[PDB]
């Protein structure tokens, strides 16, 4: 929970803390897209056949 | 080289000392002298007893 950090920690590392959430969340919607992107190739080919 | 150097002087209790640097807590920092987060640049202290 990104609120909790923030309100419990100081800023030093809660801003360490939201840089793991952010890289974590950024990797996870990549992921999400690539398969996204890879399902829809596959569904091009076959709405050309 | 830099554009701008200020040279900020003052005196503390040697138990306070830490209390000068970015992201600290405490009385000094919060009502006394306070450094931003993200401070460029360097602090010096020494007894003076």
């Amino acid at each position: 929970v990104l609120n909790d950090i923030l309100s419990r920690l100081d800023p030093p590392e809660a801003e360490v803390q939201i840089d793991r959430l952010i890289t974590g969340r950024l990797q996870s919607l990549q992921t999400y897209v690539t398969q996204q992107l890879i399902r829809a190739a596959e569904i091009r080919a076959s709405a050309n056949l | 080289c830099f554009t701008n150097v200020y040279a900020d002087s003052f005196v503390i209790r040697g138990d306070e000392v830490r209390q000068i640097a970015p992201g600290q807590t405490g009385k000094i920092a919060d009502y006394n002298y306070k450094l931003p987060d993200d401070f460029t640049g360097c602090v010096i202290a020494w007894n003076s007893n």
